[PDB]
Protein backbone atom coordinates (compact mmCIF):
# COMPACT_ATOMS: atom_id res chain seq x y z
CA UNK A 1 0.00 0.00 0.00
CA UNK A 2 0.83 3.70 -0.38
CA UNK A 3 0.85 4.57 2.84
CA UNK A 4 2.60 1.62 4.17
CA UNK A 5 5.71 4.04 4.57
CA UNK A 6 3.85 6.90 6.79
CA UNK A 7 3.51 6.69 10.56
CA UNK A 8 -0.03 5.55 11.66
CA UNK A 9 0.25 9.21 13.77
CA UNK A 10 0.76 11.12 10.44
CA UNK A 11 -2.12 9.32 8.64
CA UNK A 12 -5.05 10.09 11.39
CA UNK A 13 -2.85 13.76 11.49
CA UNK A 14 -3.19 14.01 7.37
CA UNK A 15 -6.62 12.74 7.75
CA UNK A 16 -7.88 15.65 9.91
CA UNK A 17 -5.90 17.87 7.55
CA UNK A 18 -7.94 16.85 4.80
CA UNK A 19 -10.91 16.88 6.03
CA UNK A 20 -10.78 20.36 6.95
CA UNK A 21 -9.43 21.32 3.23
CA UNK A 22 -13.11 18.67 2.19
CA UNK A 23 -10.27 16.00 0.47
CA UNK A 24 -12.12 13.07 1.06
CA UNK A 25 -11.00 11.07 -1.26
CA UNK A 26 -6.95 12.35 0.79
CA UNK A 27 -8.85 11.25 4.25
CA UNK A 28 -10.03 8.08 2.93
CA UNK A 29 -6.78 6.68 1.98
CA UNK A 30 -5.59 7.69 4.70
CA UNK A 31 -7.46 6.28 7.22
CA UNK A 32 -6.98 2.86 4.82
CA UNK A 33 -3.29 3.36 5.31
CA UNK A 34 -3.93 3.83 9.18
CA UNK A 35 -6.29 0.81 9.77
CA UNK A 36 -3.82 -1.20 7.46
CA UNK A 37 -1.04 -1.02 10.54
CA UNK A 38 -3.43 -3.69 12.37
CA UNK A 39 -3.91 -1.65 15.59
CA UNK A 40 -7.56 -1.25 16.34
CA UNK A 41 -9.19 2.34 16.01
CA UNK A 42 -10.69 4.61 18.93
CA UNK A 43 -13.38 5.86 18.95
CA UNK A 44 -12.25 9.35 17.49
CA UNK A 45 -10.63 6.99 14.35
CA UNK A 46 -13.11 5.12 13.66
CA UNK A 47 -15.48 8.46 13.21
CA UNK A 48 -12.96 9.82 10.96
CA UNK A 49 -12.86 6.35 8.82
CA UNK A 50 -16.77 6.31 8.53
CA UNK A 51 -16.46 10.86 7.78
CA UNK A 52 -14.22 10.13 4.88
CA UNK A 53 -16.04 6.88 2.83
CA UNK A 54 -19.29 8.45 3.66
CA UNK A 55 -18.27 11.39 1.80
CA UNK A 56 -16.57 9.78 -0.99
CA UNK A 57 -19.18 7.10 -1.82
CA UNK A 58 -21.63 10.17 -0.77
CA UNK A 59 -20.61 11.99 -3.83
CA UNK A 60 -20.26 8.89 -6.17
CA UNK A 61 -23.93 7.55 -5.21
CA UNK A 62 -25.14 11.00 -6.26
CA UNK A 63 -23.56 10.92 -9.19
CA UNK A 64 -24.71 7.61 -10.02
CA UNK A 65 -28.46 8.81 -9.19
CA UNK A 66 -28.35 11.79 -11.72
CA UNK A 67 -26.94 9.34 -14.49
CA UNK A 68 -29.62 6.50 -14.18
CA UNK A 69 -32.16 9.27 -14.12
CA UNK A 70 -30.91 9.97 -17.46
CA UNK A 71 -30.43 6.86 -18.43
CA UNK A 72 -34.23 5.63 -17.23
CA UNK A 73 -35.48 8.77 -19.60
CA UNK A 74 -33.37 7.44 -22.81
CA UNK A 75 -35.25 3.91 -22.41
CA UNK A 76 -38.98 5.84 -22.50
CA UNK A 77 -41.01 5.30 -25.18
CA UNK A 78 -40.33 8.20 -28.20
CA UNK A 79 -36.90 9.00 -26.80
CA UNK A 80 -34.73 9.43 -29.17
CA UNK A 81 -31.37 6.94 -29.55
CA UNK A 82 -28.16 8.52 -28.18
CA UNK A 83 -26.19 5.00 -28.66
CA UNK A 84 -24.25 2.90 -25.46
CA UNK A 85 -22.99 6.22 -24.17
CA UNK A 86 -25.10 6.70 -21.00
CA UNK A 87 -25.29 3.49 -19.80
CA UNK A 88 -21.28 3.21 -20.31
CA UNK A 89 -20.80 6.22 -17.90
CA UNK A 90 -23.35 5.06 -15.70
CA UNK A 91 -21.43 1.30 -15.25
CA UNK A 92 -18.01 3.87 -15.37
CA UNK A 93 -19.41 5.30 -12.08
CA UNK A 94 -21.40 2.15 -10.31
CA UNK A 95 -17.79 -0.01 -10.90
CA UNK A 96 -16.34 3.21 -8.97
CA UNK A 97 -19.00 2.55 -6.23
CA UNK A 98 -19.28 -0.72 -6.22
CA UNK A 99 -14.83 -0.57 -5.76
CA UNK A 100 -14.85 1.88 -2.88
CA UNK A 101 -18.00 -0.06 -1.04
CA UNK A 102 -15.58 -3.32 -1.55
CA UNK A 103 -12.60 -1.43 0.33
CA UNK A 104 -14.45 -0.59 3.43
CA UNK A 105 -15.75 -4.13 3.56
CA UNK A 106 -12.64 -5.47 2.98
CA UNK A 107 -11.40 -3.20 5.84
CA UNK A 108 -13.99 -4.75 7.86
CA UNK A 109 -13.35 -7.96 7.24
CA UNK A 110 -9.91 -7.70 7.77
CA UNK A 111 -9.79 -7.35 10.08
CA UNK A 112 -11.50 -4.36 12.31
CA UNK A 113 -14.79 -6.03 13.02
CA UNK A 114 -13.11 -9.87 14.48
CA UNK A 115 -11.02 -7.40 16.96
CA UNK A 116 -13.91 -5.46 17.68
CA UNK A 117 -14.97 -6.66 21.20
CA UNK A 118 -17.10 -3.43 23.39
CA UNK A 119 -19.98 -3.09 22.00
CA UNK A 120 -19.03 0.67 20.94
CA UNK A 121 -16.87 -0.57 18.57
CA UNK A 122 -18.75 -3.93 17.40
CA UNK A 123 -21.82 -2.37 16.74
CA UNK A 124 -20.01 0.99 14.42
CA UNK A 125 -18.43 -1.85 12.57
CA UNK A 126 -21.70 -4.16 12.02
CA UNK A 127 -23.49 -0.85 11.01
CA UNK A 128 -20.76 -0.29 8.84
CA UNK A 129 -21.40 -3.28 7.32
CA UNK A 130 -24.80 -2.84 6.71
CA UNK A 131 -24.27 0.51 5.25
CA UNK A 132 -21.97 -0.81 2.81
CA UNK A 133 -23.69 -3.53 1.60
CA UNK A 134 -26.69 -1.03 1.39
CA UNK A 135 -25.23 1.27 -1.04
CA UNK A 136 -24.30 -2.21 -2.96
CA UNK A 137 -27.86 -3.05 -2.84
CA UNK A 138 -28.84 0.62 -4.32
CA UNK A 139 -27.32 -0.35 -7.39
CA UNK A 140 -27.80 -3.89 -7.74
CA UNK A 141 -29.66 -5.60 -10.38
CA UNK A 142 -28.40 -9.32 -11.13
CA UNK A 143 -28.28 -12.64 -9.59
CA UNK A 144 -27.03 -11.80 -6.31
CA UNK A 145 -29.52 -8.33 -5.43
CA UNK A 146 -30.99 -10.81 -3.18
CA UNK A 147 -27.73 -12.54 -1.16
CA UNK A 148 -26.24 -8.34 -1.12
CA UNK A 149 -29.62 -7.55 0.35
CA UNK A 150 -29.47 -10.42 2.79
CA UNK A 151 -25.94 -9.66 3.52
CA UNK A 152 -26.78 -5.90 4.88
CA UNK A 153 -29.83 -7.53 6.92
CA UNK A 154 -27.66 -10.00 8.56
CA UNK A 155 -25.21 -7.24 9.52
CA UNK A 156 -27.68 -4.69 10.37
CA UNK A 157 -30.03 -7.11 12.45
CA UNK A 158 -26.40 -8.50 14.60
CA UNK A 159 -25.78 -5.08 14.86
CA UNK A 160 -29.34 -4.45 16.39
CA UNK A 161 -28.87 -7.50 18.64
CA UNK A 162 -25.92 -6.30 20.22
CA UNK A 163 -27.11 -2.44 20.48
CA UNK A 164 -30.44 -3.51 22.36
CA UNK A 165 -28.23 -6.08 24.91
CA UNK A 166 -25.66 -3.31 25.59
CA UNK A 167 -26.25 0.49 25.05
CA UNK A 168 -29.07 2.82 26.35
CA UNK A 169 -31.71 3.53 24.16
CA UNK A 170 -30.03 7.40 23.55
CA UNK A 171 -26.93 6.06 22.36
CA UNK A 172 -25.64 7.98 19.29
CA UNK A 173 -24.70 5.25 17.32
CA UNK A 174 -27.60 3.04 18.38
CA UNK A 175 -29.86 5.45 17.04
CA UNK A 176 -28.22 6.03 13.86
CA UNK A 177 -27.95 2.30 13.10
CA UNK A 178 -31.46 2.04 13.45
CA UNK A 179 -32.34 5.01 11.88
CA UNK A 180 -30.06 3.66 8.94
CA UNK A 181 -31.50 -0.02 9.18
CA UNK A 182 -35.11 2.09 8.82
CA UNK A 183 -34.24 3.33 5.67
CA UNK A 184 -33.05 -0.46 4.55
CA UNK A 185 -36.32 -1.53 5.12
CA UNK A 186 -38.40 1.04 3.25
CA UNK A 187 -35.84 1.75 0.42
CA UNK A 188 -34.03 -1.47 -0.01
CA UNK A 189 -36.32 -4.38 1.38
CA UNK A 190 -40.00 -2.90 0.15
CA UNK A 191 -41.03 -3.48 3.92
CA UNK A 192 -42.19 0.11 4.71
CA UNK A 193 -43.96 -1.23 7.44
CA UNK A 194 -41.12 -2.56 9.48
CA UNK A 195 -39.37 0.86 8.81
CA UNK A 196 -42.09 2.86 10.27
CA UNK A 197 -42.53 1.00 12.83
CA UNK A 198 -38.73 0.84 14.03
CA UNK A 199 -38.33 4.17 13.48
CA UNK A 200 -41.06 4.61 16.22
CA UNK A 201 -40.11 2.71 18.46
CA UNK A 202 -36.55 4.09 18.22
CA UNK A 203 -37.42 7.43 18.50
CA UNK A 204 -39.96 6.67 21.51
CA UNK A 205 -37.62 4.52 23.87
CA UNK A 206 -35.07 7.71 23.08
CA UNK A 207 -37.50 9.87 24.22
CA UNK A 208 -38.27 7.74 27.20
CA UNK A 209 -34.35 8.27 28.22
CA UNK A 210 -33.50 11.68 27.58
CA UNK A 211 -33.94 12.45 31.51
CA UNK A 212 -30.96 10.71 31.90
CA UNK A 213 -28.34 12.72 30.12
CA UNK A 214 -26.48 15.67 29.91
CA UNK A 215 -27.23 18.83 28.30
CA UNK A 216 -24.57 17.58 25.77
CA UNK A 217 -25.83 14.17 25.26
CA UNK A 218 -28.95 15.37 24.98
CA UNK A 219 -28.58 17.28 22.19
CA UNK A 220 -26.07 14.23 20.70
CA UNK A 221 -29.35 12.09 20.74
CA UNK A 222 -31.99 14.55 20.02
CA UNK A 223 -30.30 15.77 16.82
CA UNK A 224 -31.18 12.09 15.62
CA UNK A 225 -34.00 12.35 16.75
CA UNK A 226 -35.26 14.54 14.73
CA UNK A 227 -33.67 12.29 12.02
CA UNK A 228 -36.09 9.87 12.61
CA UNK A 229 -39.18 11.80 12.78
CA UNK A 230 -38.17 13.58 9.95
CA UNK A 231 -38.19 9.99 7.83
CA UNK A 232 -41.33 9.16 9.72
CA UNK A 233 -42.94 12.39 8.52
CA UNK A 234 -42.03 11.83 4.74
CA UNK A 235 -43.03 8.39 4.81
CA UNK A 236 -46.53 9.11 7.04
CA UNK B 1 -34.81 9.64 3.55
CA UNK B 2 -32.22 10.54 6.11
CA UNK B 3 -29.33 8.65 6.85
CA UNK B 4 -27.07 8.73 9.94
CA UNK B 5 -24.90 11.75 9.85
CA UNK B 6 -20.94 10.86 10.25
CA UNK C 1 -3.78 8.10 -23.31
CA UNK C 2 -6.79 6.09 -21.21
CA UNK C 3 -9.55 8.17 -24.01
CA UNK C 4 -7.63 7.27 -27.39
CA UNK C 5 -10.03 4.71 -27.91
CA UNK C 6 -12.93 6.50 -27.58
CA UNK C 7 -14.95 8.68 -30.66
CA UNK C 8 -14.52 12.33 -30.14
CA UNK C 9 -17.78 12.89 -30.37
CA UNK C 10 -18.55 10.29 -27.19
CA UNK C 11 -16.14 12.17 -25.54
CA UNK C 12 -18.33 15.17 -25.76
CA UNK C 13 -21.83 13.52 -24.34
CA UNK C 14 -19.63 11.93 -21.47
CA UNK C 15 -18.32 15.58 -20.44
CA UNK C 16 -21.87 16.80 -20.67
CA UNK C 17 -22.89 13.85 -18.54
CA UNK C 18 -19.75 14.12 -16.39
CA UNK C 19 -20.65 18.12 -15.81
CA UNK C 20 -24.54 17.06 -15.06
CA UNK C 21 -23.38 14.29 -12.44
CA UNK C 22 -20.71 17.13 -10.53
CA UNK C 23 -18.26 14.63 -11.94
CA UNK C 24 -15.73 17.52 -12.85
CA UNK C 25 -12.16 15.03 -12.67
CA UNK C 26 -14.24 12.71 -15.16
CA UNK C 27 -15.29 15.56 -16.86
CA UNK C 28 -11.62 17.43 -17.77
CA UNK C 29 -10.54 13.94 -18.84
CA UNK C 30 -12.79 12.80 -21.39
CA UNK C 31 -12.20 17.21 -22.39
CA UNK C 32 -8.83 16.04 -22.46
CA UNK C 33 -9.77 13.22 -24.76
CA UNK C 34 -11.20 15.36 -26.86
CA UNK C 35 -8.45 17.88 -27.52
CA UNK C 36 -6.35 15.12 -28.50
CA UNK C 37 -8.31 14.14 -31.08
CA UNK C 38 -6.75 17.14 -32.75
CA UNK C 39 -9.29 19.15 -34.04
CA UNK C 40 -10.42 22.13 -33.43
CA UNK C 41 -12.78 22.85 -30.54
CA UNK C 42 -15.90 24.78 -31.50
CA UNK C 43 -17.58 27.28 -28.60
CA UNK C 44 -19.50 24.93 -26.58
CA UNK C 45 -16.46 22.67 -26.23
CA UNK C 46 -14.33 25.05 -24.99
CA UNK C 47 -16.95 26.33 -22.41
CA UNK C 48 -17.03 22.47 -21.63
CA UNK C 49 -12.99 22.01 -21.77
CA UNK C 50 -13.01 25.66 -19.10
CA UNK C 51 -15.59 24.36 -16.67
CA UNK C 52 -14.00 20.85 -16.26
CA UNK C 53 -10.25 22.17 -15.71
CA UNK C 54 -11.97 25.28 -13.63
CA UNK C 55 -13.99 23.18 -10.92
CA UNK C 56 -10.86 20.83 -10.81
CA UNK C 57 -8.45 23.32 -10.39
CA UNK C 58 -11.10 25.18 -8.16
CA UNK C 59 -11.33 22.33 -5.17
CA UNK C 60 -7.30 22.16 -5.83
CA UNK C 61 -6.90 26.18 -5.16
CA UNK C 62 -9.59 25.85 -1.61
CA UNK C 63 -7.78 23.01 -0.49
CA UNK C 64 -4.29 24.09 -0.68
CA UNK C 65 -5.62 27.59 0.85
CA UNK C 66 -6.97 25.83 3.69
CA UNK C 67 -3.76 23.92 4.27
CA UNK C 68 -1.20 27.18 3.49
CA UNK C 69 -3.33 29.12 6.33
CA UNK C 70 -2.75 25.85 8.89
CA UNK C 71 0.94 25.96 7.37
CA UNK C 72 1.46 29.85 8.77
CA UNK C 73 -0.17 29.49 11.91
CA UNK C 74 2.17 26.64 13.30
CA UNK C 75 4.58 28.91 12.25
CA UNK C 76 4.29 31.59 14.37
CA UNK C 77 5.84 32.13 18.02
CA UNK C 78 4.50 30.14 20.72
CA UNK C 79 2.74 27.35 18.15
CA UNK C 80 3.46 23.88 19.34
CA UNK C 81 5.65 21.93 16.85
CA UNK C 82 3.59 19.45 15.10
CA UNK C 83 6.00 17.36 12.70
CA UNK C 84 6.63 17.93 9.00
CA UNK C 85 3.03 16.39 8.48
CA UNK C 86 1.28 20.14 7.77
CA UNK C 87 4.17 21.01 4.80
CA UNK C 88 4.44 17.19 3.19
CA UNK C 89 -0.15 17.79 2.85
CA UNK C 90 0.44 20.92 1.75
CA UNK C 91 3.06 20.07 -0.81
CA UNK C 92 1.22 16.96 -1.78
CA UNK C 93 -1.94 19.39 -2.55
CA UNK C 94 0.42 21.95 -3.94
CA UNK C 95 1.96 19.30 -6.77
CA UNK C 96 -1.09 17.94 -8.06
CA UNK C 97 -2.75 21.24 -8.49
CA UNK C 98 0.57 22.40 -10.49
CA UNK C 99 -0.11 18.81 -12.05
CA UNK C 100 -3.55 19.79 -13.23
CA UNK C 101 -1.91 23.53 -14.26
CA UNK C 102 0.70 22.14 -16.61
CA UNK C 103 -1.76 19.51 -17.97
CA UNK C 104 -3.86 22.72 -19.43
CA UNK C 105 -1.16 24.73 -20.20
CA UNK C 106 0.47 21.44 -22.38
CA UNK C 107 -3.01 21.12 -24.36
CA UNK C 108 -2.93 24.63 -25.20
CA UNK C 109 0.57 24.71 -26.20
CA UNK C 110 -0.17 21.52 -28.41
CA UNK C 111 -1.55 22.53 -29.84
CA UNK C 112 -4.90 24.41 -29.45
CA UNK C 113 -3.34 27.97 -29.72
CA UNK C 114 -1.29 27.46 -33.21
CA UNK C 115 -4.44 26.27 -34.74
CA UNK C 116 -6.64 29.05 -33.35
CA UNK C 117 -7.24 31.92 -35.74
CA UNK C 118 -10.35 33.23 -35.16
CA UNK C 119 -10.49 35.99 -32.15
CA UNK C 120 -12.99 34.55 -30.42
CA UNK C 121 -10.83 30.78 -29.75
CA UNK C 122 -7.46 32.68 -29.78
CA UNK C 123 -8.47 35.50 -26.73
CA UNK C 124 -10.21 32.28 -25.28
CA UNK C 125 -7.22 30.22 -24.80
CA UNK C 126 -4.48 32.96 -24.35
CA UNK C 127 -6.76 33.66 -21.34
CA UNK C 128 -6.89 30.23 -20.28
CA UNK C 129 -3.42 30.40 -20.39
CA UNK C 130 -3.21 33.40 -18.03
CA UNK C 131 -5.43 32.04 -16.08
CA UNK C 132 -3.52 28.47 -15.62
CA UNK C 133 -0.03 30.46 -15.23
CA UNK C 134 -1.99 32.86 -12.65
CA UNK C 135 -3.00 29.67 -10.54
CA UNK C 136 0.77 28.74 -10.64
CA UNK C 137 1.58 32.00 -9.50
CA UNK C 138 -0.39 31.22 -6.62
CA UNK C 139 1.45 29.02 -4.85
CA UNK C 140 4.59 29.61 -5.98
CA UNK C 141 7.67 30.99 -3.85
CA UNK C 142 11.26 30.32 -5.48
CA UNK C 143 13.67 31.31 -8.15
CA UNK C 144 10.61 31.13 -11.16
CA UNK C 145 8.08 32.79 -9.10
CA UNK C 146 8.78 36.09 -11.27
CA UNK C 147 8.71 34.12 -14.62
CA UNK C 148 5.68 32.21 -14.03
CA UNK C 149 4.15 35.83 -13.59
CA UNK C 150 5.77 37.32 -16.65
CA UNK C 151 4.09 34.11 -18.23
CA UNK C 152 0.56 35.22 -16.97
CA UNK C 153 1.18 38.72 -18.09
CA UNK C 154 2.30 37.90 -21.29
CA UNK C 155 -0.69 35.61 -21.96
CA UNK C 156 -3.19 38.08 -20.42
CA UNK C 157 -1.63 41.09 -22.73
CA UNK C 158 -1.57 39.37 -25.82
CA UNK C 159 -5.23 38.17 -25.54
CA UNK C 160 -5.99 41.98 -24.54
CA UNK C 161 -4.80 42.97 -27.27
CA UNK C 162 -6.62 40.94 -29.84
CA UNK C 163 -9.55 41.63 -28.17
CA UNK C 164 -9.37 45.12 -28.33
CA UNK C 165 -8.88 45.03 -31.90
CA UNK C 166 -11.35 42.21 -32.97
CA UNK C 167 -14.40 42.32 -29.94
CA UNK C 168 -16.47 44.47 -29.07
CA UNK C 169 -16.45 46.06 -25.57
CA UNK C 170 -19.65 43.77 -23.89
CA UNK C 171 -17.95 40.74 -25.25
CA UNK C 172 -18.02 37.95 -22.79
CA UNK C 173 -14.47 36.64 -23.03
CA UNK C 174 -13.59 40.25 -23.50
CA UNK C 175 -14.62 41.13 -20.37
CA UNK C 176 -14.12 38.10 -18.28
CA UNK C 177 -10.65 38.17 -19.57
CA UNK C 178 -10.42 41.83 -18.48
CA UNK C 179 -11.98 40.72 -14.96
CA UNK C 180 -9.12 38.24 -14.40
CA UNK C 181 -6.00 40.21 -15.48
CA UNK C 182 -7.28 43.35 -13.40
CA UNK C 183 -7.49 40.38 -10.71
CA UNK C 184 -3.82 39.24 -11.52
CA UNK C 185 -2.94 42.60 -11.05
CA UNK C 186 -4.55 43.15 -8.07
CA UNK C 187 -3.60 39.53 -6.21
CA UNK C 188 -0.18 38.61 -8.49
CA UNK C 189 1.44 41.84 -9.83
CA UNK C 190 1.24 43.67 -6.52
CA UNK C 191 -0.66 46.49 -8.93
CA UNK C 192 -3.68 47.77 -7.15
CA UNK C 193 -4.07 50.81 -9.02
CA UNK C 194 -3.93 48.90 -12.18
CA UNK C 195 -6.50 46.63 -11.36
CA UNK C 196 -8.66 49.57 -10.33
CA UNK C 197 -7.99 51.08 -13.55
CA UNK C 198 -8.20 48.37 -15.49
CA UNK C 199 -11.52 47.27 -14.27
CA UNK C 200 -13.31 50.99 -13.85
CA UNK C 201 -12.05 51.42 -17.68
CA UNK C 202 -13.65 47.66 -18.92
CA UNK C 203 -17.03 48.53 -16.96
CA UNK C 204 -17.41 51.87 -18.61
CA UNK C 205 -16.64 50.95 -22.38
CA UNK C 206 -18.78 48.15 -21.70
CA UNK C 207 -21.56 50.88 -20.38
CA UNK C 208 -21.51 52.78 -23.50
CA UNK C 209 -22.15 49.59 -25.32
CA UNK C 210 -24.76 47.86 -24.35
CA UNK C 211 -27.63 49.78 -25.99
CA UNK C 212 -26.25 47.39 -28.88
CA UNK C 213 -27.29 44.47 -27.47
CA UNK C 214 -30.34 42.20 -27.64
CA UNK C 215 -32.23 41.59 -24.24
CA UNK C 216 -29.99 37.63 -24.11
CA UNK C 217 -26.59 39.44 -24.85
CA UNK C 218 -27.79 42.28 -22.87
CA UNK C 219 -27.91 39.83 -19.46
CA UNK C 220 -24.07 37.79 -20.49
CA UNK C 221 -22.51 41.39 -20.69
CA UNK C 222 -24.49 42.82 -17.43
CA UNK C 223 -23.82 38.85 -15.15
CA UNK C 224 -19.76 39.97 -16.03
CA UNK C 225 -19.65 43.88 -15.43
CA UNK C 226 -21.19 43.30 -11.87
CA UNK C 227 -18.15 41.09 -11.24
CA UNK C 228 -15.96 44.12 -12.01
CA UNK C 229 -18.35 46.16 -9.90
CA UNK C 230 -18.21 44.25 -7.07
CA UNK C 231 -14.17 43.82 -7.35
CA UNK C 232 -13.90 47.38 -7.20
CA UNK C 233 -16.46 48.00 -3.99
CA UNK C 234 -14.35 45.18 -2.80
CA UNK C 235 -10.80 47.40 -3.65
CA UNK C 236 -12.07 50.99 -2.87
CA UNK D 1 -11.93 38.88 -5.56
CA UNK D 2 -14.12 37.82 -8.19
CA UNK D 3 -12.63 36.13 -11.45
CA UNK D 4 -14.49 35.02 -14.40
CA UNK D 5 -17.13 31.81 -14.40
CA UNK D 6 -17.30 29.09 -17.04
CL1 LIG E 1 -17.22 5.79 -19.73
CL1 LIG F 1 1.20 13.74 2.28
MG1 LIG G 1 -37.44 11.58 -32.59
MG1 LIG H 1 3.34 24.96 24.13
NA1 LIG I 1 -23.80 8.65 -28.97
NA1 LIG J 1 3.39 15.01 13.70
Amino acid sequence: GAMGSMERASLIQKAKLAEQAERYEDMAAFMKGAVEKGEELSCEERNLLSVAYKNVVGGQRAAWRVLSSIEQKSNEEGSEEKGPEVREYREKVETELQGVCDTVLGLLDSHLIKEAGDAESRVFYLKMKGDYYRYLAEVATGDDKKRIIDSARSAYQEAMDISKKEMPPTNPIRLGLALNFSVFHYEIANSPEEAISLAKTTFDEAMADLHTLSEDSYKDSTLIMQLLRDNLTLWT
Amino acid sequence: AHSSPA
